[PDB]
């Protein structure tokens, strides 16, 4: 999961 | 937005809608392409051709479960886009260039024939 | 194999697939979340969620135009949850993560359960 | 376009  | 992003999402919906089509689950429509038949799911076709985007927002044509492709389409150029559609990989070899491209440009997927060009010019 | 591959292939056709979804094309199905209805593609509800899979392989749930999820389930959270499958990103606040990891844990959408538990520790 |  990340920060798009 | 503050959302957040699983970065390989999309390539697992891609793969297991790769495994629904390879166990020809919820297949909708058959693509005839002169003696060889390809079933797919129309919303991945539509989601990667221009062509069948076209053709499946058609309000007659939407309905339809089998599809002829025009017969100066190569079956093994389609088969290649297919599985293409399906896993983001193409098969281009020496051999096939020819009908990928004629294939891609019929199907109207842009990102396949400018592939297909470059490749072309550099054994040029 | 020696396939050459398109990176952002699988991000475009999610891309497409949520345009679909927008202009309400090819859907197939309604979702009921007690008063609430979403209107989906089965086949991308199979692609994220172990739930709908099993739903849409059985032979006689495959042909239902709607399904009605336990009352439990809070519509906000299924909502939060169908535009992750269309979109990769997951929209998760300390006011919804709760319904959120519940919908998820019941849809079986694994990847989403374990964010929401690394969320919930951190605040512990 | 890569080699995968
Ligand atoms: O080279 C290409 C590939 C391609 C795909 C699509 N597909 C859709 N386009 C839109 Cl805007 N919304 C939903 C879709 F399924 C249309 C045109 C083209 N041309
Ligand atoms: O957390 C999750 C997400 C999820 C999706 C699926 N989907 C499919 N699985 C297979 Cl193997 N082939 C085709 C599919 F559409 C099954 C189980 C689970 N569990
Ligand atoms: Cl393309
Ligand atoms: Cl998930």
């Amino acid at each position: 999961w990340v920060i798009p | 937005d503050s959302c957040i992003q699983f970065t390989r999402h999309a390539s697992d919906v891609l793969l297991n809608l790769n495994r629904l089509r390879s166990r020809d689950i919820l297949t909708d429509v058959v693509i005839v392409v002169s003696r060889e038949q390809f079933r797919a799911h129309k919303t991945v076709l539509m989601a990667c051709s221009g062509l069948f985007y076209s053709i499946f927002t058609d309000q007659l044509k939407c309905n339809l479960s089998v599809i002829n492709l025009d017969p100066e389409i190569n079956p093994e150029g389609f088969c290649i886009l297919l599985d293409f559609m399906y896993t983001s990989r193409l098969n281009l070899r020496e051999g096939n260039i020819m009908a990928v491209m004629a294939t891609a440009m019929y199907l109207q997927m842009e990102h396949v024939v400018d592939t297909c060009r470059k490749f072309i010019k550099a054994s040029e």
